[PDB]
């Protein structure tokens, strides 16, 4: 992915890249540049490296770009973007399947990584994930834990869960709400003042 | 195919395909056509296009410049003592140079 | 429209062919002035010799 | 058609005056390299005749 | 021709050995610890769902 | 040489002693930190339970 972005890069299109990879015998044989592209595609005809011509475009475009719940996380949110808190969220629900679920789930992070206007809308719902930093089903009896930068996991405890954040090194301030939910069975926010 | 042009790189490539010879056969070659002093020159089928770089070769007597793509005749000025020359089979189109 | 793309790209390989034909010559021409000069200071220093 | 029309234009523009351009830096260049030659030609004269 | 090293050498052998039964020892201390862990979840286990069907 | 190799016959034991006691070190924190997990979920489940 790394040697197409650089030679995407490196020719300011693959009209040009295509265009060196053309030698002059296919000039004075077809007669044609734009057809000698098209038939330069691949090693059909060329040297010219995996890459499409719409694949070009789309990689040198993204260079270029390159409920009281919902109440709840939304002010959660605000105090996420100002910075003055790390939060996590306690979920127990049932999924689709309908095995019980239970997760510990890294919400700044998550908030980091995709945007929730969608789950503040109800267009998507916040699961529990075995990408999420603590994932429990039930009936599959399988721990999945992640090593969040946001939230990390201990590598081993005996008496109660230490989630270091690498700021604070706080394996300070943590409020406790928990509110009753139509969608999900019980909702708990751990909120860790910055 | 590109038609280069004539220069003292090639004269003396020439200078040195023209004869195999010996080593102290070289050596006396080497005393005897001096880069002022070669008796003759043989630059046929290279496609010459023009005529150039002859200012060193002062004592030059026999030239040959055949089978090749000259348009003018130049460059000749200092040959004082050439007494063969071949311009055979160019595309010359008037005698100037002489 | 196909005759007159016919005629671009002909006309880039003939202009291709002269480009590197008295391009080449231009560059020895620079070094034919070169020799004038060369020649003219050599014949100076044999005559002041 | 008047696209390609502007492109022959445009082609024949950039084959002959590049390769009039080529004869334009040959004509400079030679120029320079004579006018310099025949004027150390020149200084070396009047050292001769001094 | 004599000139033989290797056999002063198992005194720090030795001494690696008493380091892997020290080891194992403290291993074994940590084995205890996960182990007391194990039996007070499935002790806690045992009284959730009990605690459930009543 | 001789008693070097008749210690090292029993180094080779003590060799297998690193192999297996050191392979259950990684297991058992896994097991455990999974296990303390486990108890903070129910624990929030019995807390709600309670009420």
């Amino acid at each position: 992915l790394k040697a197409l972005d650089n030679i995407v890069t490196q020719f300011n299109a693959y009209e040009d890249f295509l265009d060196s990879q053309i030698t002059t015998v296919d000039l004075y044989y077809l007669e044609d540049e734009t057809l000698a592209r098209q038939l330069v595609e691949l090693g059909y005809r060329g040297t010219g490296e995996r890459v499409k011509r719409e694949d070009f475009e789309a990689r040198k475009a993204a260079i270029e770009i390159a409920d009281n719940f919902l109440t709840a996380l939304a002010m959660r949110e605000e105090d996420n973007r100002s910075g003055k808190l790390s939060s996590v969220i306690f979920i127990r629900d049932r999924n689709s399947h309908g095995q019980e679920i239970s997760g510990y789930i890294d919400y700044a992070h998550r908030l980091k990584t995709e945007d929730f206007e969608v789950y503040f809308t109800g267009k998507k719902r916040l699961l529990p994930r075995p990408t999420d930093i603590s994932f429990y089903n039930w009936d599959a009896d399988i721990a999945v834990s992640n090593s969040s930068p946001n939230y990390q996991v201990i590598a081993d405890n005996p008496e109660g869960l230490l989630f270091r954040y690498k700021r604070d090194r706080k394996i300070d301030n943590s409020t406790r709400i928990t509110i009753l939910t139509e969608l999900y069975v019980q909702a708990v926010i751990f909120d860790h003042i910055s | 195919m590109e038609p280069r042009v004539m220069d003292d790189d090639m004269l003396k490539l020439a200078v040195g395909d023209q004869g195999p010879q010996e080593e102290a056969g070289q050596l006396a070659k080497q005393e005897g056509i001096l880069f002022k002093d070669v008796l003759s020159l043989q630059l046929d089928f290279r496609n010459i296009l023009r005529i150039d770089n002859l200012w060193q070769f002062e004592n030059l007597r026999k030239l040959q410049l055949d089978n090749n793509i000259i348009e003018k005749i130049e460059g000749l000025e200092n040959l004082a003592h050439l007494v063969w020359l071949d311009l055979s089979f160019n595309n010359i189109e008037t005698i100037e140079g002489l | 429209i196909a005759n007159l793309k016919d005629q671009l790209q002909e006309m880039k390989a003939k202009s291709n062919l002269e480009n590197r034909y008295m391009k080449t010559n231009t560059e020895l021409q620079i070094a034919q002035t070169q020799k004038k000069c060369n020649r003219t200071e050599e014949l100076l220093v044999e005559e002041i010799e | 058609i008047q696209e390609l029309k502007n492109h022959l234009h445009q082609v024949l523009k950039f084959s002959e005056n590049s390769l009039v351009r080529t004869k334009q830096e040959a004509e400079k260049q030679q120029k320079a390299d004579f006018r310099a030659s025949q004027a150390r030609v020149a200084k070396i004269q009047q050292e001769i005749l001094q | 021709l004599h000139d033989v090293d290797f056999q002063q050498l198992k005194i720090e052998n030795a001494q690696f050995l008493e380091t892997i039964e020290a080891r194992n020892q403290e291993l074994t201390q940590l084995k205890l610890s996960s182990g007391n862990t194990l039996q007070v979840l499935n002790a806690y286990k045992s009284k959730l769902h009990k605690a459930m069907e009543i | 040489l001789i008693d070097f190799e008749q210690l090292k016959i029993e180094n080779q034991t003590f060799n297998e002693k690193i192999e297996e006691r050191n392979e259950e070190l990684l297991k058992l924190r896994s097991k455990v930190t999974n296990s303390v997990q486990v108890i903070t979920h129910v624990k929030e489940k019995l807390h709600f339970m309670d009420m």
